[PDB]
């Protein structure tokens, strides 16, 4: 399985210049053109540059790439924020009767962006679910950056952790963050407490909100 | 105008063989300089380059996976096709269909366009599709003139599920959480919208959740908590 060797990660801060290199093989880059691909999370990568650094109609010309020897680069000037994504490059290989090799990807942060605290919002059971002898608390979190929170779940003001499950950061359109955690519990659990809290840490700060069967 | 749209199974069993399919209109293969590709990309990793059917019929194959490999076409039906045999837990990948383009006295566009790709799990564990429940939105819970309420989609495999609301209609302030995966082998994910607190009371708000892998579609309706 060849790739092109690509650092997996790059960062600038916005109006910077930003460089990702990109190093193959006499046979792959030393030969033939590479091409570069931008990726943003949950949509199909995109062609950037090809050929002459060249750019498709749309992408702009602070996109640019260059090539040398066997190794290749893409710089990003005046960088945005809106650049955030993960980047490809891609050659030809002669060798073996032909093949296409990709890089393994860089992901490019954009660094210095306001931190914004999440938004949490807490949904008890559903009557349909407790009538079917489950019970799931569901906790949405949504749009906090950095990427990371912690999240802890409390049976009326006692620690729980039995039961929950939750997803790593993504990231949303506007460059923040989402997550989600459940907590699993029996009709039985649900009705027995008084309430249940899912509480959210981000940068050392904290949301909790608190949902109760009797409501 | 140019589409390419994938398919193919959801689910597949070790050791078993995997067919995909990439549609493609508002361009023909056949078309002196065209190409078209599969890249597969394993969720959270690289992407990988798979084959490619040029329009004089040629074939190109990974060096790697090559023994693995079949890519035809049909002109008739605007059809490219990927046969991989022997298929293994690592091959779970988004497959993708990408074309190429040579514009004359230009050089080559490579991959210029991709499709949104197909999600194949490569898996022992059976199709279950998902439980769909309301989240209702409660009066101690909404946010002044706005307020959040959704369905969550419980416990299906494999991905994915795709969920809109009003069957379209409903689109301003719509989000869509990606699922977690339990330590059970299943998924589970939960959409919501906001939307204005008045209307809680005049307003039939129904998530439409799609879950391809088992060929099942359910519209929820969310009721005002009572």
């Amino acid at each position: 399985q060849p790739v092109l060797t690509q650092p997996p990660s790059a960062s600038g801060t916005p109006g910077q210049r930003v460089t990702i290199s990109c190093s193959g093989s006499s046979s792959n880059i030393g030969s033939n053109t590479v091409s570069w691909y931008q990726q943003v999370p949950g949509t199909a990568p995109k062609l950037l540059i090809y050929g002459n650094n060249e750019r498709p109609s749309g992408v702009p010309d602070r996109f640019s790439g260059s090539k040398s020897a066997t190794s290749a680069s893409l710089a990003i000037s005046g960088l945005q924020s809106e650049d955030e994504a993960d980047y490809y490059c891609a050659a030809w290989d002669d060798s073996l009767n032909g093949f296409w090799v990709f890089g393994g990807g860089t992901k490019l942060t954009v660094l210095g962006q306001p931190k914004a605290a999440p938004s949490v919002t807490l949904f008890p059971p559903s009557s349909e679910e407790l009538q079917a002898n489950k019970a799931t608390l569901v906790c949405l979190i949504s749009d906090f950056y950095p990427g990371a929170v912690t999240v802890a779940w409390k049976a009326d003001s006692s620690p729980v952790k039995a039961g929950v499950e939750t997803t790593t950061p993504s990231k949303q359109s506007n460059n923040k963050y989402a997550a989600s955690s459940y907590l699993s519990l029996t009709p039985e659990q649900w009705k027995s407490h008084k309430s249940y809290s899912c509480q959210v840490t981000h940068e050392g700060s904290t949301v909790e909100k608190t949902v109760a069967p009797t409501e | 105008q140019v589409q390419l749209v994938e398919s193919g199974p959801a689910l597949v069993k070790p050791t078993q063989t995997l067919t995909l399919t990439c549609s493609f209109s508002g361009f023909s293969l056949s078309t002196s300089g065209m190409s078209v590709s599969w890249i597969r990309q394993p969720p959270g990793k690289a992407l990988e380059w798979l084959a490619l059917i040029d329009w004089d019929d040629d074939t190109y194959y990974s060096s790697s996976l090559k023994t693995r490999l079949t890519i035809s076409k049909d002109t008739s039906k605007s059809q490219v096709v990927l046969t991989m045999t022997n298929m293994d837990p690592v091959d779970t990948a988004t497959y993708y269909c990408a074309r190429t383009l040579r514009v004359s006295g230009d050089y080559v566009r490579d991959f210029d366009l991709w499709g949104r790709g197909t999600l194949v799990t490569v898996s022992s564990a059976s199709t279950k599709g998902p439980s769909v429940f309301p989240l209702a939105p409660s009066s101690k819970s909404t946010s002044g003139g706005t307020a959040a309420l959704g369905c969550l989609v419980k416990d299906y495999f494999p991905e994915p599920v795709t969920v809109s609301w009003n069957s379209g209609a409903l689109t301003s302030g719509v989000h869509t959480f990606p699922a977690v995966l339990q330590s059970s082998g299943l998924y589970s994910l939960s959409s919501v919208v906001t939307v204005p607190s008045s209307s809680l009371g005049t307003q039939t708000y129904i998530c439409n959740v799609n879950h391809k892998p088992s060929n099942t579609k359910v519209d929820k309706r969310v009721e005002p908590k009572s």
